[PDB]
Protein backbone atom coordinates (compact mmCIF):
# COMPACT_ATOMS: atom_id res chain seq x y z
CA UNK A 1 0.00 0.00 0.00
CA UNK A 2 1.50 3.41 -1.31
CA UNK A 3 0.98 6.50 1.14
CA UNK A 4 -1.37 4.22 3.62
CA UNK A 5 -1.23 3.66 7.67
CA UNK A 6 -0.53 0.70 9.71
CA UNK A 7 -3.99 -1.95 10.31
CA UNK A 8 -5.75 -1.30 13.25
CA UNK A 9 -5.52 -4.26 15.58
CA UNK A 10 -8.45 -6.47 13.94
CA UNK A 11 -9.57 -3.88 11.63
CA UNK A 12 -9.54 -6.54 8.54
CA UNK A 13 -10.01 -9.64 10.45
CA UNK A 14 -11.12 -10.57 6.48
CA UNK A 15 -7.63 -10.14 5.16
CA UNK A 16 -5.89 -13.26 4.10
CA UNK A 17 -2.47 -13.68 3.30
CA UNK A 18 -1.23 -16.04 0.62
CA UNK A 19 1.97 -18.00 1.55
CA UNK A 20 4.33 -19.94 -0.64
CA UNK A 21 5.45 -23.36 1.15
CA UNK A 22 9.14 -23.57 -0.30
CA UNK A 23 10.50 -20.51 -0.79
CA UNK A 24 8.50 -19.14 1.97
CA UNK A 25 7.33 -15.97 0.70
CA UNK A 26 4.42 -13.79 0.38
CA UNK A 27 2.66 -14.48 -2.88
CA UNK A 28 -0.79 -12.18 -2.46
CA UNK A 29 -3.23 -11.38 -0.52
CA UNK A 30 -7.23 -12.33 -0.28
CA UNK A 31 -9.98 -12.54 1.88
CA UNK A 32 -12.23 -14.88 3.90
CA UNK A 33 -15.83 -15.31 2.64
CA UNK A 34 -17.08 -18.41 5.04
CA UNK A 35 -14.74 -20.69 7.08
CA UNK A 36 -14.34 -23.21 3.84
CA UNK A 37 -13.58 -20.53 1.23
CA UNK A 38 -11.15 -17.83 0.33
CA UNK A 39 -11.15 -15.24 -2.61
CA UNK A 40 -8.12 -14.02 -4.55
CA UNK A 41 -7.45 -12.79 -7.94
CA UNK A 42 -6.64 -15.19 -10.42
CA UNK A 43 -3.25 -14.19 -11.83
CA UNK A 44 -2.06 -14.77 -8.54
CA UNK A 45 -2.24 -18.34 -9.17
CA UNK A 46 -1.98 -18.32 -12.97
CA UNK A 47 0.17 -16.68 -14.99
CA UNK A 48 1.73 -18.30 -18.05
CA UNK A 49 3.63 -15.18 -19.15
CA UNK A 50 5.44 -15.52 -15.91
CA UNK A 51 5.57 -19.46 -15.81
CA UNK A 52 3.28 -18.93 -13.09
CA UNK A 53 0.85 -22.46 -12.44
CA UNK A 54 0.34 -23.03 -8.76
CA UNK A 55 -0.96 -26.16 -7.87
CA UNK A 56 -3.13 -26.79 -3.89
CA UNK A 57 -0.11 -28.27 -2.74
CA UNK A 58 2.50 -25.43 -3.32
CA UNK A 59 1.13 -23.17 -0.99
CA UNK A 60 -0.96 -22.40 2.35
CA UNK A 61 -2.95 -19.49 3.23
CA UNK A 62 -2.41 -17.65 6.59
CA UNK A 63 -5.72 -16.06 8.01
CA UNK A 64 -5.99 -13.79 11.11
CA UNK A 65 -2.16 -11.89 10.44
CA UNK A 66 -0.70 -8.53 11.43
CA UNK A 67 2.61 -8.81 11.28
CA UNK A 68 4.02 -9.46 7.65
CA UNK A 69 6.86 -11.20 8.46
CA UNK A 70 6.00 -12.86 12.14
CA UNK A 71 4.36 -16.68 12.96
CA UNK A 72 1.85 -14.95 15.00
CA UNK A 73 1.29 -17.94 17.57
CA UNK A 74 -2.15 -18.14 19.39
CA UNK A 75 -3.69 -15.33 16.99
CA UNK A 76 -3.01 -16.17 12.93
CA UNK A 77 -4.73 -19.35 11.15
CA UNK A 78 -2.49 -21.37 8.46
CA UNK A 79 -5.05 -23.47 6.22
CA UNK A 80 -4.22 -25.87 3.76
CA UNK A 81 -5.61 -25.50 0.46
CA UNK A 82 -8.32 -28.05 -0.65
CA UNK A 83 -8.88 -27.42 -4.19
CA UNK A 84 -8.11 -24.20 -6.17
CA UNK A 85 -10.89 -22.67 -8.71
CA UNK A 86 -9.91 -20.19 -11.55
CA UNK A 87 -12.56 -18.65 -13.16
CA UNK A 88 -12.94 -20.27 -17.19
CA UNK A 89 -12.96 -16.87 -19.19
CA UNK A 90 -10.27 -15.74 -17.01
CA UNK A 91 -8.17 -13.62 -19.96
CA UNK A 92 -4.35 -13.39 -18.85
CA UNK A 93 -3.16 -13.08 -22.50
CA UNK A 94 -4.38 -9.48 -22.56
CA UNK A 95 -6.14 -7.17 -19.85
CA UNK A 96 -6.45 -9.89 -16.95
CA UNK A 97 -10.48 -9.74 -17.84
CA UNK A 98 -12.45 -11.95 -14.88
CA UNK A 99 -9.12 -11.91 -12.40
CA UNK A 100 -10.82 -13.94 -9.71
CA UNK A 101 -10.47 -17.59 -8.41
CA UNK A 102 -11.83 -19.02 -5.72
CA UNK A 103 -9.82 -21.40 -3.04
CA UNK A 104 -11.45 -24.47 -1.33
CA UNK A 105 -9.91 -24.57 2.54
CA UNK A 106 -8.95 -28.50 3.56
CA UNK A 107 -10.67 -27.73 6.53
CA UNK A 108 -13.21 -24.70 8.16
CA UNK A 109 -11.51 -21.83 9.93
CA UNK A 110 -12.39 -21.11 13.59
CA UNK A 111 -13.49 -17.15 13.51
CA UNK A 112 -12.69 -15.08 16.18
CA UNK A 113 -11.47 -11.25 17.26
CA UNK A 114 -8.70 -11.53 14.53
CA UNK A 115 -11.15 -13.95 11.81
CA UNK A 116 -14.08 -12.87 10.59
CA UNK A 117 -16.32 -13.37 7.26
CA UNK A 118 -16.70 -9.91 4.92
CA UNK A 119 -19.98 -9.64 3.07
CA UNK A 120 -20.13 -10.20 -0.58
CA UNK A 121 -22.76 -7.71 -1.99
CA UNK A 122 -26.12 -8.13 -4.16
CA UNK A 123 -27.48 -6.61 -7.01
CA UNK A 124 -28.84 -4.00 -4.63
CA UNK A 125 -26.22 -2.71 -2.68
CA UNK A 126 -24.00 -3.13 -5.30
CA UNK A 127 -26.38 -0.77 -7.16
CA UNK A 128 -26.34 1.80 -4.60
CA UNK A 129 -22.43 1.48 -3.39
CA UNK A 130 -20.56 1.70 -6.37
CA UNK A 131 -20.75 4.81 -7.07
CA UNK A 132 -17.62 7.63 -8.19
CA UNK A 133 -16.62 9.94 -5.70
CA UNK A 134 -17.70 6.83 -2.76
CA UNK A 135 -14.50 5.32 -1.06
CA UNK A 136 -13.57 2.23 -0.25
CA UNK A 137 -11.15 0.50 1.74
CA UNK A 138 -7.62 -1.53 0.38
CA UNK A 139 -5.52 -3.56 2.79
CA UNK A 140 -2.29 -6.05 2.18
CA UNK A 141 1.38 -6.09 3.45
CA UNK A 142 1.79 -5.18 -0.33
CA UNK A 143 5.15 -2.55 -1.39
CA UNK A 144 5.34 1.04 -0.10
CA UNK A 145 6.28 2.31 -3.31
CA UNK A 146 7.30 1.50 -7.10
CA UNK A 147 10.95 0.53 -6.06
CA UNK A 148 10.38 -0.74 1.52
CA UNK A 149 7.83 -3.22 2.72
CA UNK A 150 5.54 -2.90 5.37
CA UNK A 151 6.03 -4.33 8.74
CA UNK A 152 2.41 -4.79 9.36
CA UNK A 153 -0.54 -4.86 7.27
CA UNK A 154 -1.32 -1.15 5.66
CA UNK A 155 -4.76 0.19 5.21
CA UNK A 156 -5.44 3.06 2.85
CA UNK A 157 -9.04 4.61 1.88
CA UNK A 158 -9.29 5.49 -1.97
CA UNK A 159 -12.16 7.31 -4.09
CA UNK A 160 -13.84 5.22 -7.26
CA UNK A 161 -13.13 6.65 -10.63
CA UNK A 162 -16.02 7.30 -13.36
CA UNK A 163 -15.90 4.80 -16.13
CA UNK A 164 -14.49 7.17 -19.14
CA UNK A 165 -11.64 8.54 -16.89
CA UNK A 166 -10.91 5.19 -15.59
CA UNK A 167 -11.09 4.32 -19.29
CA UNK A 168 -8.96 7.24 -20.67
CA UNK A 169 -5.94 6.72 -18.28
CA UNK A 170 -4.77 3.68 -20.43
CA UNK A 171 -4.18 2.35 -23.35
CA UNK A 172 -5.20 -1.51 -21.75
CA UNK A 173 -8.67 -2.78 -22.36
CA UNK A 174 -11.25 -1.73 -19.44
CA UNK A 175 -14.48 -4.30 -19.04
CA UNK A 176 -17.06 -3.91 -17.68
CA UNK A 177 -15.66 -6.57 -15.38
CA UNK A 178 -13.38 -4.10 -13.76
CA UNK A 179 -13.22 -0.60 -12.35
CA UNK A 180 -10.90 1.62 -11.13
CA UNK A 181 -10.00 4.12 -8.42
CA UNK A 182 -8.15 6.54 -6.65
CA UNK A 183 -7.14 10.39 -6.47
CA UNK A 184 -7.11 12.75 -9.16
CA UNK A 185 -4.06 14.60 -10.04
CA UNK A 186 -5.10 17.56 -9.23
CA UNK A 187 -7.44 16.47 -6.36
CA UNK A 188 -4.04 16.87 -4.88
CA UNK A 189 -4.13 13.40 -3.25
CA UNK A 190 -2.05 10.06 -3.23
CA UNK A 191 -2.66 6.74 -2.45
CA UNK A 192 -2.78 3.40 -4.09
CA UNK A 193 -2.32 -0.66 -4.07
CA UNK A 194 1.21 -1.96 -5.18
CA UNK A 195 3.44 -4.85 -4.96
CA UNK A 196 2.18 -8.09 -2.69
CA UNK A 197 -1.55 -6.57 -2.19
CA UNK A 198 -2.67 -8.27 -5.28
CA UNK A 199 -5.74 -10.81 -4.80
CA UNK A 200 -6.41 -7.76 -2.11
CA UNK A 201 -9.97 -6.89 -0.59
CA UNK A 202 -11.63 -3.71 -1.68
CA UNK A 203 -14.24 -3.24 0.43
CA UNK A 204 -16.78 -0.54 1.86
CA UNK A 205 -19.34 -0.51 4.49
CA UNK A 206 -22.96 -0.14 3.78
CA UNK A 207 -24.10 3.05 5.83
CA UNK A 208 -27.61 0.92 5.87
CA UNK A 209 -27.32 -2.14 7.94
CA UNK A 210 -22.81 -1.40 8.77
CA UNK A 211 -21.90 -4.26 7.91
CA UNK A 212 -18.27 -4.42 5.47
CA UNK A 213 -18.96 -5.31 2.11
CA UNK A 214 -16.25 -6.16 0.35
CA UNK A 215 -16.85 -4.56 -3.50
CA UNK A 216 -13.60 -5.11 -5.50
CA UNK A 217 -10.42 -7.23 -5.60
CA UNK A 218 -6.82 -5.89 -6.02
CA UNK A 219 -6.14 -6.78 -9.65
CA UNK A 220 -3.87 -4.34 -11.42
CA UNK A 221 -2.40 -1.26 -12.04
CA UNK A 222 0.47 0.52 -14.53
CA UNK A 223 3.22 1.43 -11.57
CA UNK A 224 1.70 2.87 -8.05
CA UNK A 225 -0.09 5.79 -7.45
CA UNK A 226 1.89 7.73 -10.60
CA UNK A 227 -0.11 10.81 -11.21
CA UNK A 228 -2.50 10.50 -14.46
CA UNK A 229 -3.06 6.70 -13.53
CA UNK A 230 -5.87 4.60 -11.86
CA UNK A 231 -5.58 1.59 -9.92
CA UNK A 232 -7.72 -1.76 -11.52
CA UNK A 233 -10.44 -4.50 -9.37
CA UNK A 234 -12.04 -6.95 -10.12
CA UNK A 235 -15.78 -6.39 -10.33
CA UNK A 236 -17.22 -8.96 -7.58
CA UNK A 237 -20.81 -8.28 -7.76
CA UNK A 238 -20.65 -8.60 -11.38
CA UNK A 239 -18.93 -12.49 -11.02
CA UNK A 240 -21.04 -13.27 -8.11
CA UNK A 241 -23.24 -15.17 -9.82
CA UNK A 242 -19.88 -17.35 -10.82
CA UNK A 243 -18.92 -17.56 -7.13
CA UNK A 244 -22.57 -19.16 -5.99
CA UNK A 245 -21.80 -21.09 -8.71
CA UNK A 246 -18.70 -23.13 -7.72
CA UNK A 247 -19.57 -22.77 -4.13
CA UNK A 248 -22.91 -24.20 -3.53
CA UNK A 249 -21.57 -27.04 -5.88
CA UNK A 250 -18.33 -28.14 -4.45
CA UNK A 251 -19.98 -28.30 -0.85
CA UNK A 252 -20.02 -25.29 1.25
CA UNK B 1 -25.50 -13.86 9.04
CA UNK B 2 -23.22 -12.17 10.83
CA UNK B 3 -20.41 -11.13 8.00
CA UNK B 4 -18.79 -7.60 7.53
CA UNK B 5 -19.09 -7.11 11.60
CA UNK B 6 -15.94 -7.07 12.86
CA UNK B 7 -15.87 -8.09 16.37
CA UNK B 8 -13.29 -5.49 17.53
CA UNK B 9 -15.19 -2.72 16.11
CA UNK B 10 -18.82 -3.23 15.30
CA UNK B 11 -19.78 -6.13 17.69
CA UNK B 12 -17.94 -4.27 20.29
CA UNK B 13 -19.79 -0.77 19.13
CA UNK B 14 -16.46 1.25 18.22
CA UNK B 15 -15.12 1.82 15.19
CA UNK B 16 -11.57 2.83 13.50
CA UNK B 17 -9.42 5.32 13.14
CA UNK B 18 -10.77 6.45 9.27
CA UNK B 19 -13.93 4.80 8.47
CA UNK B 20 -15.10 7.98 8.88
CA UNK B 21 -14.00 9.03 6.03
CA UNK B 22 -15.69 6.47 3.86
CA UNK B 23 -18.79 7.14 5.78
CA UNK B 24 -18.53 10.82 4.49
CA UNK B 25 -17.50 10.03 0.71
CA UNK B 26 -21.38 8.87 0.58
CA UNK B 27 -23.10 12.27 1.92
CA UNK B 28 -20.84 14.55 -0.32
CA UNK C 1 13.17 -12.69 5.33
CA UNK C 2 10.09 -14.36 6.53
CA UNK C 3 9.96 -16.26 10.52
CA UNK C 4 9.61 -19.56 9.96
CA UNK C 5 6.21 -21.32 10.97
CA UNK C 6 5.57 -25.07 12.64
CA UNK C 7 6.69 -27.78 11.02
CA UNK C 8 3.23 -29.23 11.24
CA UNK C 9 2.26 -27.09 8.33
CA UNK C 10 4.34 -28.41 6.04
Amino acid sequence: IVEGSDAEIGMSPWQVMLFRKSPQELLCGASLISDRWVLTAAHCLLYPPWDKNFTENDLLVRIGKHSRTRYERNIEKISMLEKIYIHPRYNWRENLDRDIALMKLKKPVAFSDYIHPVCLPDRETAASLLQAGYKGRVTGWGNLKETGQPSVLQVVNLPIVERPVCKDSTRIRITDNMFCAGYKPDEGKRGDACEGDSGGPFVMKSPFNNRWYQMGIVSWGEGCARKGKYGFYTHVFRLKKWIQKVIDQFGE
Amino acid sequence: ADCGLRPLFEKKSLEDKTERELLESYID
Amino acid sequence: DFEEIPGEYL
